């Protein structure tokens, strides 16, 4: 799964409601999503979305 | 008020008798607080087919979808 994939390169996105999204780089942003952070590592966008989703 | 996904790994949605991962629309969990906002952030995500700003459940349980369009279960990944 692309989600869990620690090779992976990801964003972090967020929506309208301020709720948050792990996201591969390759796949296109849904609407009503926005882009606060990447293109990083798995690892640097969860500490991201811990840090921000507060 | 839940939809049924059977996509692959690159998040598209597959054909009958095609073997995929089961994601679940039509998610709602609290808004007041996200006691594990990374966690969430991974297994709710962004949803590329229904309404802006939606979030798919990722089961992480493998499917296909029938010729009726029904989903059969195949185990968990």
């Amino acid at each position: 799964n692309p989600f869990d994939d620690d090779e992976g390169v990801f964003l972090v996105l967020v929506n309208d409601e301020d709720q948050y999204s792990l996201w591969p780089e390759f796949a296109e942003v849904p609407q009503g999503w926005r882009t606060v952070f990447g293109p990083t590592s798995r690892a640097a966008a969860l500490d991201y979305i811990n840090t921000h989703w507060t | 008020n839940t939809e049924l996904y059977v996509l692959d790994s690159s998040l598209r949605p597959l054909p009958t008798g095609a073997v995929g991962e089961l994601y679940l629309g039509g998610v709602q969990l609290a808004r007041g607080y996200v006691g594990r906002p990374g966690m969430t952030a991974s297994r709710f995500v962004a949803n590329p087919f229904g309404p802006p700003g939606s979030r798919l459940y990722r089961t992480g349980d493998l499917v296909r979808r029938r010729a009726d369009g029904a989903v059969e279960y195949l185990g968990r990944v």
